[PDB]
């Protein structure tokens, strides 16, 4: 169960990395934009850490009830860090990046638990362009 | 033989449980597994079914947390098993699930439709199980499972955007069409 | 012998009560510590969970078995699915029952066979009486609407609560034909 939960930190650290080396001058004027609204869906995360906290500081929390907790933010997570590996991948940077966040936004059509996510990350991506 | 407090039957109710267990260890997988951004074997349709499903998995999760801490050995049996079955049905819906029922190999691994053709084979099974308590799970699966069709259709309807990935919509197009001209319009036309 | 019977009767047989598919369920008929009188009294006990095997063993063969796949009315058919819908929830309170048995015994450590005969002896009565209103549904090969007269001939059931028990399915059986009528109409 640690191990099915464990997934969520590998989606933390890879997206922290992308919000450090795609904010310098050189990665262009819309991949600054991108990871400055990335970075506060983090502010977010770290906003719920605390509150799992409380509960465990009062003996009410267990694996089980912090495993049904965390379900939501394991998906936002799971989006962020997906498209973070892409946008790094092709080297995209100009409207390489304005593309890429049109088409995954349109990939899930149906969802609407990323839906709003992705559709927001381009109108924060696109105010630059 | 050797146990702490154990007669057989105990052992044969807990393996009726498990039964259930099984399937929601394959399901959990069935639907888990997220498209990936490149499921070319499986349709933006086949997507759409998995998300659903897994929208019915966890609240099916949520029953089973829901369950008093402390209940009778017995009673825990007798109040899951209409979900038990529930469940079983849900598996057997999709290949995958029917298929490690525990009575064959996990050889056949059954062909999943997918496309028009699994939109179709939903709403069949919709008329056969109508009447049965099991068919609002259906209705809700294929609500979901309905809406890229329609998006399609609104696109090649108030629009005349043609657009399409895996080629599941039936509608199709050619490039006579980019001849653009009358005999090579005829040329190009559409799936029957 | 007390929990072994509340386990028997649920569904799932064990070694002092063995199963054979021609003798329902059966005592060994043979222990030296257990004089002959309760024998016979579980033994009694026993029918009313020889039909509860075969009701289940029946509702699970034709109910959810398949996905709808030479399926006929005495094979198959949305009204002999709706008779197994109905015959759960009537054998319902059997469950809910022998349940409240077992909260009692964890209540008194010493209660006799006979406290149990008293309270489960109302189902001793209705369960023989449904079986006969399956038993003719498979020889005849009942198929579709005809499954609607088979229960409602048994409906002037001589007990009244086996005719309020019957009633119910029926209600059920109705909500299809309605169901399918609610169409052609």
């Amino acid at each position: 169960l640690v191990h099915r939960i464990l997934p969520v930190a590998a989606s933390y650290s890879a997206v922290t990395r992308f919000i450090e080396e795609k904010s310098s001058f050189e990665y262009g004027q819309v991949n600054h934009a991108l990871a400055a609204a990335m970075r506060t869906l983090v502010k977010e995360h770290l906003i719920l850490v605390s509150q799992l906290e409380q509960l465990h500081r009062q003996g009410l929390l267990s694996l089980q009830k912090l495993w049904f907790y965390i379900q939501p933010a394991m998906r936002t997570m799971d989006i962020l860090a997906s498209l973070a590996t892409s946008v790094d991948k092709g080297e995209c940077l100009g409207g390489s990046t304005l593309s890429l966040l049109h088409d995954r936004s349109f990939s899930y059509t149906g969802d609407s638990q990323a839906q709003e996510l992705c559709l927001y990350l381009t109108k924060a991506a696109s105010a630059p362009y | 033989h050797v146990s702490g407090a154990s007669p057989e039957s105990i052992s044969s109710l807990l393996s009726e449980v498990a039964e259930y267990g099984t399937c929601y260890t394959r399901l959990s997988h069935f639907s888990l597994q997220p498209v990936l951004d490149s499921l070319y074997s499986k349709g933006l349709v086949f997507q759409a079914f998995t998300s659903g499903l897994r929208r019915y998995l966890q609240y099916y999760r949520a029953c089973v947390l829901s369950t008093p801490p402390t209940l009778s050995l017995l009673t825990i049996g007798f109040l899951f098993k209409k979900l038990g079955r529930q469940l079983r049905y849900l598996a057997e819906l999709c290949g995958v699930g029917a298929v490690l029922p525990g009575t064959c190999g996990g050889g056949p691994r059954a062909a999943f439709p997918t496309g028009v053709k699994l939109l179709s084979y939903l709403y069949q099974e919709a008329l056969h199980n109508c009447s049965n308590e099991h068919y609002p799970v259906l209705l809700s699966l294929l609500k979901t499972s309905c809406e890229p069709y329609t998006r399609f259709i609104h696109d090649w309807v108030y629009s005349g955007v043609f657009r399409d990935a895996y080629g599941e919509f039936m509608i199709q197009v050619n490039h006579e069409y980019l001849s653009f001209r009358d005999k090579l319009y005829w040329t190009h036309g559409y799936v029957l | 012998m007390i929990h072994e019977l509340l386990l028997a009767l649920s569904g799932y047989p064990g070694s002092i009560f063995t199963w054979n598919k021609r003798s329902g369920l059966q005592v060994s008929q043979d222990f030296p510590f257990l004089h002959p009188s309760e024998t016979s009294v579980l033994n009694r006990l026993c029918r009313l969970g020889t039909d509860y095997i075969r009701f289940t063993e029946f509702i699970e063969q034709y109910t959810g078995h398949v996905q709808q796949q030479q399926g006929q009315g005495g094979l198959h058919g949305i009204y002999l699915r709706a008779f197994c819908t109905g015959l759960d929830s009537v054998l319902q309170p059997y469950r809910q029952a022998l349940l409240d048995l077992e909260q009692e015994f964890l209540g008194d450590p010493h209660l006799s066979i006979s406290h149990v005969n008293y309270f489960l002896d109302q189902f001793q009565l209705l369960f023989p009486s449904v079986m006969v209103v399956v038993e003719q549904i498979k020889s005849q090969k009942i198929h579709g609407c005809q499954i609607l007269e088979t229960v409602y001939k048994h409906s002037c059931g001589g007990l009244p609560p086996v005719r309020s028990a019957l009633e119910k399915i029926l209600a059920v059986c109705h909500g299809v034909m309605y169901k399918q009528l609610s169409a052609w109409m």
